[PDB]
């Protein structure tokens, strides 16, 4: 019956401002400490600040203190992080966490906080059928989905009907801060021009929507 | 859970290394309960490839009275006969738990320094430790604080 | 400071594994392990470097000698394929290890190679992507080289590696190679070659324009 649970994650840009909301469930947050902890994609676990019972004394990372405020309302049984002044570093996961002695025992499931400077939605490319050799068998296609940010976006393959033997990479952040990803797909080589494959694209940060049929070349 | 942890407050602190702790425990009693509480504080020191404890005092309070009760359980220090001096002077924990007809349900861990009262021993620390001068400062108001699930009656 | 090692491990089921965070002080009260699937949030496994949470399993234990504290899983377990991270709980501050990928090992699989030119789309925006995949393969280790009319290429690539795959347990690989438009219409030959301990030799595939 023990639950935390994040709110208050968005797109801000540096300088601005969130305030985060951890509701706790089934225990009182006045006689358990909480903790606030951030992991970036694909990186590890970095604690934020925590709160003691008791007193509220607070404990806060070098890297927030000045710019990040942790608190608790015992009424409404609800731990806060004020997030001020915000940075590009600061993008992240943000779990809530119950002190068990020194460890911490239940974490909620998150909240994404995303710092951004400007929207880009992303440019959507094929990445034309070729054969793994000259014989039959195989062939790999994809799309190439360039220049955007933030993360995340979705893709699928035929509206979610083909998923067997697709690889969606994780972004990579190119020189210019936007970001890039291939999505790709192994399908029989008696199949193509016969057999249609459209990649569908999703950025909810641009509300851009696309549909790139991916015909051999 | 019957007994609950409604508030701790050390209230001799910094103090002298060999003061007793005085803990003032708040705590709540919803039923009435057939057995006994007992307090029990312990003492954590790591200067060891292995931790090596002391039991360092307890007390019984049975009956437990239903309602909000307080009370101060003056705990006896460490022996310091059992304590290398660089752990002495370091920083160790000590563990205040209470248990239920022998059932640990709640355990508060504090850490604690230890430093000399005086500037120029801090920094001209003698050849040997003078026990007469280590004033020790719980970190009282971050407590580390662990419940058990227990049976009760 | 908590320095974790090492950062990943290949292992098979059934294998005794050790990982161990080195710590600034002893203190054993501070010290607790977390295990972190992808898309999940970490769950408690160890608590006061040597206490096992309730719930998880005996294969799991922990213990501190000095500054070294050490997870062990007495025989890997096919749910216990994870990331893990030990956590310092210090008189200031708390600190993690930077994680340990416990990966599982798996017969040799070779790489499937494929190359694609760049959309005659793209190159209207002054750049031209070239990517090459390297498709379900074994171990992760691999070597890409990119080659232009026979020129090796450098730091001009960007590669990402999926996570391990839950059902066969390979890997996939992009290599991307990024030129401007009139740098790419000035050469011919584009190859991307992979070295893999699947592959008996090296594996070149090519366009020309």
């Amino acid at each position: 019956e023990v639950q935390l649970v994040e709110s208050g994650g968005g797109l801000v840009q540096p300088g601005g401002s969130l305030r985060l909301s951890c509701a706790a469930s089934g225990f009182n947050v006045s006689y358990y400490s909480i903790h606030w902890v951030r992991q970036a994609p694909g990186k590890g676990l970095e604690w934020v600040a925590s709160i003691y019972p008791y007193s509220g004394s607070t404990s806060y990372a070098d890297s927030v203190k000045g710019r990040f405020t942790i608190s608790a309302d015992t009424s409404k049984n609800t731990a806060y992080l004020q997030m001020n002044s915000l940075r590009a570093e600061d993008t992240a996961v943000y779990y809530c966490a119950r002190g068990y002695g020194w460890a911490l025992d239940y974490w909620g499931q998150g909240t994404l906080v995303t710092v951004f400077n400007q929207i880009k939605g992303p440019s959507v490319f094929p990445l034309a059928p070729s054969s793994k050799s000259t014989s039959g068998g195989t062939a790999a296609l994809g799309c190439l989905v360039k220049d955007y940010f933030p993360e995340p976006v979705t893709v699928s393959w035929n509206s979610g009907a083909l998923t067997s033997g697709v690889h969606t990479f994780p972004a990579v952040l190119q020189s210019s801060g936007l970001y890039s990803l291939s999505s790709v797909v192994t399908v029989p080589s008696s199949s193509l021009g016969t057999q249609t494959y459209i990649c569908n694209v999703n950025h909810k940060p641009s509300n851009t929507k696309v549909d790139k049929k991916v015909e051999p070349k | 859970s019957i007994v609950s942890l409604l508030g701790i407050k050390v209230l001799n602190n910094p103090a002298k290394f060999t003061d007793p702790y005085e803990f003032e425990i708040t705590f709540e009693c919803l039923e009435s309960l057939k057995h006994d509480l007992e307090w029990k504080l312990t003492y954590v020191g790591s200067s060891r490839s292995l931790d090596h404890d002391q039991e360092l005092d307890s007390i019984l309070v049975g009956p437990v009275p239903v309602g909000v009760n307080k009370f101060v359980f003056s705990a006896d220090p460490p022996s310091a006969e059992l304590i290398p001096a660089s752990e002495l002077v370091s920083v160790t924990v000590i563990l205040l738990s209470c248990s239920y007809d022998g059932r640990e349900f709640v355990r508060v861990g504090y850490y604690v320094n230890n430093e000399y009262d005086e500037e120029e021993l801090r920094e001209n620390p003698p050849a040997k430790v003078q026990v007469d001068h280590i004033v020790r400062n719980i970190l009282a108001e971050k407590p580390r604080v662990t419940r058990f699930n227990i049976v009760w009656d | 400071q908590m320095t974790q090692s090492p950062s990943s491990l290949s292992a098979s089921v059934g294998d005794r594994v050790t990982i161990t965070c080195r710590a600034s002080q002893s203190v054993s009260s501070a010290v607790a392990w977390y295990q972190q699937k992808p898309g999940k949030a970490p769950k408690l496994l160890i608590y006061s470097a040597s206490s096992l949470y309730s719930g998880v399993p005996s294969r799991f234990s922990g213990s501190r000698s000095g500054t070294d504290f050490t997870l062990t899983i007495s025989s890997l377990q096919p749910e216990d394929f994870a990331t893990y991270y030990c956590q310092q709980d210090g008189w200031s501050l708390i600190t993690f290890g930077q994680g340990t990928k416990v990966e599982i090992k798996r017969t040799v699989a070779a790489p499937s190679v494929f190359i694609f030119p760049p959309s005659d789309s793209q190159l209207k925006s002054g750049t031209a992507s070239v990517v090459c995949l390297l498709n379900n393969f074994y171990p992760r280790e691999a070597k890409v080289q990119w080659k232009v009319d026979n020129a090796l290429q450098s730091g001009n690539s960007q590669e990402s590696v999926t996570e391990q795959d839950s059902k066969d347990s390979t890997y996939s690989l992009s290599s991307t190679l990024t030129l401007s438009k009139a740098d790419y219409e000035k050469h011919k030959v584009y190859a991307c070659e992979v070295t893999h301990q699947g592959l008996s030799s090296p594996v070149t595939k090519s366009f020309n324009r």
